[PDB]
């Protein structure tokens, strides 16, 4: 199943599997015919996958034409005018002329370098874009942006540069490592929270599994992605798609296509301090979530919104904050001064002169505006500072209606006792927080209830099913969750027994050293068999799946 | 290797150098016991398949941050420009990351330059030592006296004050001092009865390297002296 | 007499006499509007042609509108690399945004490396070219061929990117050295040897004229 | 002014003053050379016997120290012209040689011109 994308009006995204070792080298001598093709990749990269691309080109080319190869080393230290200067010498030693076709074998480091060598080499060849990282084949591959890094900070110098074809095989996913992944699925969300809620949603539920199968010791490297290949294919095509519009939308990025820095106008500032320990998705992380923030604070995005688009990058692994403990032992402990960010963010270049432009989102999968907007300096300052300065006063006569948010005491119960109920109950006000989220995950699985958002989020819809839960077959895992895992020990104990005769409750580390042996001890007691699985008086549990308790005295 | 490592640590050294080319499993086990101990994070270069211009050092720098408490980077010179190159490197590195320190040469008779220009704990030779660590090390000494050269060490004045210190063996002491260890410093006689207006001249310029004090000035001094 | 030239669909060539001085700086900040105006020249050029041209434009420009400006070391080795940074560190030390127009006042080298720069700061910024040689006015600063030249020969790196204006002031012919005179007409006798026998002839019989004066 | 190497405008002691401040003398420069790599130390050899009592070592030695070099100078008592003394000779090492009695004239044949 072959997909093809159109950019710029034409089909020139490509997305399958195993298309390197066959389909690509026959693309590239029948519909880009030179008398020299370039190939350029990395260190990490050349021995496992170049020669044996060699050897299927070579075959298939014809008497006088020509392969050569040649890697640089890995990471962001070689977007650099040097590395660009050393590949452009390496090229001129064998008389590369202007028919000559590069080919970018690499992430968006090796895409965003050999790109602008593409787009300057005699004032412009061709070149094709081979994305090998999950960044790359969503997002940095396509849209033709090219730069290097100066020591001021990020693609500062590059080029508008469009490759004529873009090979995306999902196979190179097999061998990339933990980190990169992680990296990558950073401009996933980022792409998914400016556009689209749905897939948004569906990034929250694929978390979970996507991480486990990454992080998977499987006898293949490509049986460990296998129980997510559709994910995958979904999050590549969906997320390619969405860029190869707003690309062919606003080539230039005259207006649209600003909405692609979602998070990088911080982002970058902090990579351009950070760099190269801390990558760049790790970064743009960082950025949307004081983006969101931000906006939060313009009274542009709604609190829930922020708050869920912080939730779904921590369940990934990607830093919500600059102050990550992983993020001081990669980088040395290195700071990043208020001042000297501000001074990254002045040559930005969604800039309008003096005046900073940032993306600001409205809601999850919608922005304020369909460009970046203008915002203060001191309210840019106000996110990215440790500390507030508060000026004294506030309006004479003045009278306001404040809502905070919801009391997690009462909002945890409601759910709860609406999920046990006949009929339908929308709760307005709800806290969404880890207890409620855990919790109606956790009744979804029983399927002791229907679940529906109304207004953006703010209104829970519940139809409960008047008790009637079944006994599920897997755990359910409550993170550290206290009152969820409090409220559900007796409430999983009313699922009839359908597939198991009992049902478990597990969770996080910090859960399974918290007390609940007073609760154990009540169930036991009114005939509610329950037998601790690790540690005595805490989780997990496994709790039997009676029709209720006994009943009578308690 | 891991039982080693564990020896030096347990002997209480002050610096252990552990090789980033060591397995992940026993950076960490040295890394947690270490304790007061310093680590030099080290990595060598003998086949020369390292750039310090290309940047093809960064992936082992980038390990050595998270694992040293001093980064060691060594390579091959094979031409002078060799050593521009690390020292320009070096540079780099220290300004994106003040915290670290970092020892880093090339190798090779070539290479002798980066020793010298290095600065933090350059590992050095000693004439009464049957081999040398590396090929082509210098002595304590002779870095010192190249720096003095090129003056990276600039010359200073030392003086003996006081009277009378015609017969005073200071001079040949310390000007025998400063040719035995690679100094370019003098040593001279000032003789005089007072702390003078032009005797502070001498102490306060930019020149002056230090003295030694004699009869009759050892208390009518401190006045003229900061701390 | 101001006579403009079509290039690529509009007249965005102007050639005339003295107007540096008046017309460029305002129709800069009335057709290319911006906060930030960046005149790169080099040291010959300089302190003959800038400091005038500066208090022209800030006594025309607005009060949130800026000129910056910066001088190069002359001739072809400043068709490199090094130079290219050199700039462009520069400009972004001064924060140097998208809106930037830059001014490339001087020759061939002038606009071949400030339009290479033009071409990639920021992925490209706005430009215009004001042509102080023969050359550059009969040549080098039209159809925005820009580039830099490495070890191994000449433009052999660069960026197509045209200039929003070329502005050709004829006056800057009066303070040219005779050598680079003599240069650009090579590029007037190439042109006018694969384009037109008339003019071919005409720079004949002008020869004798044209050195002598 | 180490790096330079052609026609190094130097300084010299004797002198009142230096032309340049900060310019070092000849010697200077050639040991500066010498502690870097390039000028690399050679074997110089005195062949004959017997050259116990020999001032030879003393003599060159004493001017490598004094001319800023560091070569070195060093006995090799022999009566033949060998296979083994062929070796020091040709050696990449070799910086020069005396010859005394007896191989003034049984050395001729080992040398090229
Ligand atoms: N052009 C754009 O619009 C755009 C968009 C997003 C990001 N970017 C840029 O992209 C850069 C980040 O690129 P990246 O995240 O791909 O980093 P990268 O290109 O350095 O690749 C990540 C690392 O994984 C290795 N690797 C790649 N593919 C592999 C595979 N199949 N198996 C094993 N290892 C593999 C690489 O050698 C490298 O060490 C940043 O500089 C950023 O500015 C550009
Ligand atoms: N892009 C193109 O289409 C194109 C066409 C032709 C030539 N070129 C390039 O242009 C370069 C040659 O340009 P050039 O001949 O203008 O050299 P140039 O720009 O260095 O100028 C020549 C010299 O005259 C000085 N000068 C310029 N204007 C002056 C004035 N009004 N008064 C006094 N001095 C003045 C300059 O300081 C310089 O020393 C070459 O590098 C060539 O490759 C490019
Ligand atoms: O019953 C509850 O909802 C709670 C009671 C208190 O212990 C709180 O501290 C706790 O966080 C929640
Ligand atoms: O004459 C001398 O050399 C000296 C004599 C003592 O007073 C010492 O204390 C002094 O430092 C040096
Ligand atoms: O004893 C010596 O050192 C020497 C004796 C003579 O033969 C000299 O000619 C020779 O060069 C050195
Ligand atoms: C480190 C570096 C050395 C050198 O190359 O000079 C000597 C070696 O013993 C040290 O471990
Ligand atoms: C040239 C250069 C000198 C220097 O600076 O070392 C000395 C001067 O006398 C020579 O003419
Ligand atoms: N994600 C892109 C944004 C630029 C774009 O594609 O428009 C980046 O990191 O540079
Ligand atoms: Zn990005
Ligand atoms: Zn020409």
């Amino acid at each position: 199943e072959p997909t093809r994308i159109a950019i710029l009006g034409k089909e020139d995204i490509i997305v399958d599997h195993g298309i390197w070792l066959n389909f690509v080298a026959h693309d590239l001598l029948q519909t880009l015919p030179s008398s020299t093709y370039v190939l350029i990749t990395d260190t990490n990269l050349y021995t496992t996958y170049v020669p044996p691309f060699q050897a299927v080109f070579e075959a298939a080319a014809p008497r006088d034409v020509r392969l050569l190869t040649y890697a640089i080393p890995p990471g962001e230290y070689s977007k650099s005018r040097e590395t660009k200067a050393e590949i452009e010498d390496w090229m001129l030693s064998h008389a590369c002329t202007r028919d000559t076709v590069i080919i970018a074998l690499g992430g968006g480091v090796i895409g965003d370098m050999i790109g602008y060598v593409a787009a300057t080499f005699m004032r412009g060849v061709r070149f094709v874009q081979v994305p090998t990282t999950l960044l790359a084949m969503v997002d940095s591959s396509i849209g033709g942006k090219t730069a290097i890094d100066t020591p001021m900070g990020k693609n500062l110098i590059g080029a508008f540069w469009q490759p004529r074809r873009i090979y995306i095989d999902l196979a190179f996913l097999e061998t990339l490592p933990v980190r990169e992944f992680i990296n990558g699925m950073a401009e996933v969300i980022k792409t998914a929270a400016i556009w689209n809620e749905t897939e948004f949603t569906a990034l929250e539920e694929n978390a979970a599994a996507i991480l486990e199968a990454v992080r998977s010791k499987a006898s293949s490297p490509a049986a460990r992605l296998a129980p997510i290949r559709h994910i995958l294919k979904r999050i590549v095509l969906g997320s390619a798609r969405v860029k190869a519009e707003v690309v062919s939308a606003d080539e230039r990025e005259g207006g649209l296509r600003n909405l692609l820095n979602f998070g990088h106008s911080i982002g970058h500032a902090y990579e351009a301090i950070l760099a190269p320990q801390v990558l760049h998705g790790e970064c743009v992380a960082i950025g949307m979530v004081k983006e969101a923030e931000l906006a939060r604070y313009l009274g542009v995005l709604r609190p829930s919104a922020v708050a869920r688009l912080t939730k779904l990058i921590a369940s990934y692994d990607l830093p919500t904050s600059v102050h990550d403990k992983r993020i001081a032992k990669l980088s040395a402990g290195k700071e990043c001064p208020v001042d000297v960010l501000l001074q990254k963010m002045a040559v930005d270049k969604k800039n309008e002169g003096r005046k900073k432009k940032i993306v600001l989102l409205s809601a999850i999968g919608k922005t304020y505006e369909k460009k970046a907007t203008v915002v203060d300096d001191r309210a840019i300052r106000l996110v990215l500072s440790p500390s507030v300065r508060v000026t004294p006063g506030v309006p004479k006569g003045l009278s306001v209606t404040v809502t905070p948010p919801g009391s997690k005491s009462i909002s945890n119960r409601a759910l709860v006792l609406a999920a046990l109920g006949e009929g339908t109950t929308r709760i307005h006000g709800l806290l969404h927080s880890d207890d409620v989220q855990y919790m109606l995950a956790a009744i979804e699985q029983l399927h002791g209830a229907d679940f529906s958002w109304e207004d953006a989020g703010e209104i829970l819809v519940v139809t409960g099913k008047g008790g009637k839960l079944q006994a599920s077959k897997e755990p359910l895992y409550l993170g550290n969750a206290g009152t969820a895992s409090r409220f559900l020990t007796s409430v999983v104990a009313l699922c009839a027994p359908s597939a198991v005769s009992s049902t478990v409750l597990t969770g996080n580390a910090r859960m399974k050293v918290r007390p609940i042996g007073a609760l154990v001890d009540a169930l036991r007691a009114n005939g509610v068999g329950v037998k601790y699985l690790e540690k005595e008086k805490s989780l997990p549990v496994e709790v039997d799946a009676a029709g209720g308790f006994a009943g009578g005295v308690i | 290797a891991l039982r080693l490592y564990q020896t030096g640590l347990r002997s209480g050294v002050e610096y252990l150098d552990l090789e980033m080319t060591m397995p992940d499993h026993i950076l960490q086990a040295v890394t947690d016991a270490k304790g007061f101990t310093s680590i030099i994070a080290s990595h060598h270069d003998p086949q020369c398949k390292l750039s310090w211009k290309s940047g093809s050092w960064i992936p082992f720098y980038n390990k050595a941050l998270q694992y040293g408490d001093v980064i060691k980077l060594v390579g091959v010179a094979r031409e002078m420009a060799d050593n521009f190159a690390l020292t320009n490197f070096k540079a780099k590195m220290l300004a994106a990351h003040d915290n670290k320190p970092m020892i880093a040469l090339n190798m090779g008779t070539a290479g002798k330059l980066s020793r010298v220009l290095n600065g933090f704990l350059t590992p050095v030779s000693h004439p009464a030592l049957p081999s040398k660590a590396a090929p082509g090390q210098l002595s304590a000494t002779e870095i010192r006296q190249a720096l003095s050269l090129i003056g990276e060490i600039e010359p200073k004045s030392f003086y003996l004050f006081g009277k009378p210190i015609s017969a005073s063996r200071s001079p040949a002491l310390h000007n025998t001092l400063f040719y035995k260890t690679g100094l370019p410093h003098h040593y001279s006689r000032f003789e005089t009865d007072e702390a003078s207006k032009a005797l502070e001249s001498l102490i306060r310029s930019p020149d002056f390297g230090g003295a030694s004090v004699t009869i009759p000035l050892k208390l009518d001094i401190m006045p003229l002296l900061d701390s």
